[PDB]
């Protein structure tokens, strides 16, 4: 059923899991029209699929092409969603398939539950967690590739870049969730702590800053501060 | 006019005959029920004083036979069985009833109460879902699963009710999954009707008859099933316009005919509040809404 603290150790197990996050899929931006009336114009968007205990993310661009002559779309954004994810499961190799899916909203259960009736053992769960995976689209590279699509397109990106050559996949989740936690709360805080120093890149092939583990530790604490500070500031106390 | 004699009532009993009931003192002189009108199915139904628990009873049309009723006293239960020699059976009935040991079916002349509960009902159809073959009545009560139940444990003791499920193979076609599942026409009109059903007078039967078993035993299986066939129908953007006028003709007499203090178990909240105000059906059951509404505001 549901996944919650208690049952958190299932994620760094054995049994190959995604996380689907429908959140980025359908964006717009909304404006007045000529005629004062209010409109939205959708923007690109992605699926945020994600295996936490290796990192790999299937980043499946939604171009806005999706929508042309579409209605109901915040309902169209869910079904689009489970086809992706379906589809993504079917061009797997059978051993690759997972055996559990979590959405990251409880909308996403029954049109993922629908899409995957072939698949009667792959285990479609909620989670109680409020996982930040929203702010994916604060990553800059994910960012650009999403806004660059002239075209639907699949990336394949490790979000973890080489933490787990260092870490194990929980430590390596808990800096994600905090990363991605900072900048959906303070976005500009986030990522003044992230590239401060300019003497620490971001390698070609990787997402964030190549930091030493005593960097990292700095960084981690910088990012708690910011989270709690942004949560004295929203709350007054 | 057909009647069911009783052999005798050795055990206190409250007796069910369709929608009327008779409460029966043990060893109480009662030889059973005449005037039982011929044309319809009916059911006779039982819950013992001592033990109101384990509501049982037999569907039986007249016209298949002589049928009376007997106490076996090793099973505990009030048992149909069929007379086979016309004359002994017609001598019991005629000593019975001239000696007026007999209850009469107490049908109001105005009353078509009993016609609109099981307009669509018919004998063979119930023999498909409880299946007995070597008699021509059958045998529903309280804790009889259903076949859909099973799979999520004795066969032979089950209600075989068609298996709608919402999320399976059969009610969504590949490549049109938001369609199917957000409009069921296609599992209605194609899969269930043309499909298994073969007509909407098949359908409303069995659901005639889901409805009557949730009622008369508290057949939970039962409930489901009626409730589903509900669902499924007004879950349909598309259903032939005499079909929806019998629906609410037949969802309307069901209300109208269930105990007022059953509505919290027999009625599932979620699925009226669907069919009555989202559904795409939601404006087309008139008679249905203004009973519901007049007599359970507060399920709504």
């Amino acid at each position: 059923g549901a996944m919650n603290s208690s049952n958190y150790a299932e994620l760094f197990n054995n049994d190959i899991k995604l996380f689907v996050d429908d959140t980025n899929v359908y964006r717009v931006t909304v404006h007045k029209t000529f005629e004062g009336n209010v409109a939205t114009k959708a923007i690109n968007g992605c699926i945020f699929t994600l295996n936490p205990k290796t990192g790999h993310l299937f980043l499946k661009i939604i171009h806005t092409s999706v929508w042309a002559g579409q209605k109901r779309l915040s309902q169209l954004a869910k079904w689009k969603t489970a086809e992706e994810v379906s589809a993504l499961v079917r061009s797997l190799p059978k051993e690759e398939q997972p055996k559990q899916i979590i959405v990251t909203r409880k909308a996403m259960l029954d049109p993922l539950e629908v899409h995957m009736l072939d698949f009667p053992n792959i285990a479609i769960r909620p989670t109680e967690l409020r996982l930040p995976f929203s702010a994916a689209m604060s990553i800059d590279k994910l960012s650009d590739v999403v806004m660059k699509a002239t075209e639907p397109q699949m990336v394949l990106f490790n979000i973890y870049d080489d933490w787990l050559d260092r870490i194990s996949s929980y430590t390596a989740f808990s800096r994600l969730t905090l990363l991605l936690r900072a900048l959906k709360t303070n976005e500009e805080s986030a990522k003044m702590i992230l590239l401060s120093d300019p003497t620490i890149t971001i390698k070609s092939y990787h997402l964030w800053p190549s930091f030493t583990d005593e960097q990292w530790i700095t960084i981690e604490s910088q990012m708690r501060d910011l989270i709690l500070t942004e949560y004295g500031r929203k709350y007054n106390v | 006019m057909n009647t069911v004699p009783f052999t005798s009532a050795p055990i206190e009993v409250t007796i069910g005959i369709d929608q009327y009931s008779f409460n029966v003192k043990e060893n109480q002189p009662f030889h059973g029920i005449k005037d039982i009108p011929i044309g319809h199915v009916h059911v006779i139904h039982f819950q013992h004083a001592d033990n109101s628990s384990m509501r049982y009873g037999y569907w039986f049309d007249c016209r298949m036979g002589n049928f009376y009723i007997q106490y076996d006293p090793k099973d505990g239960l009030y048992k149909m069985m069929e007379e086979r020699d016309g004359a002994k059976f017609e001598n019991i009935v005629h000593n019975f009833k001239e000696r007026q040991m007999m209850v009469s079916y107490p049908k109001i002349d105005e009353d078509d109460t009993w016609y609109n509960l099981t307009e669509f009902v018919q004998m063979d159809k119930i023999r498909k879902i409880v299946r007995k073959d070597e008699n021509q009545f059958s045998y529903v009560d309280s804790s009889m699963t259903t076949v859909q139940e099973n799979e999520l444990s004795d066969p032979a003791h089950s209600l075989n009710y068609t298996v709608i499920n919402f999320k399976s193979r059969e009610a969504i076609r590949p490549g049109h999954e938001m369609e199917d599942f957000l409009d069921k026409s296609y599992y209605l009109n194609t899969v269930m009707l043309q499909g298994i059903f073969k007509n909407s007078s098949n359908y409303f039967g069995e659901l005639q008859f889901a409805f009557l078993n949730a009622m008369f035993f508290g057949n939970y299986g039962s409930s489901l099933q009626w409730h589903a066939m509900i669902e499924l129908i007004c879950s349909s953007a598309t259903v032939p316009k005499h079909m929806l006028d019998k629906l609410d003709e037949i969802l309307y007499y069901q209300i109208k005919t269930l105990p007022e203090q059953y509505s919290d178990i027999l009625l599932n909240e979620r699925v009226w509040n669907i069919c009555l105000y989202s559904s795409f059906q939601k404006n087309s059951l008139h008679n249905t809404e203004k009973i519901m509404e007049n007599k359970y505001p507060e399920l709504l």
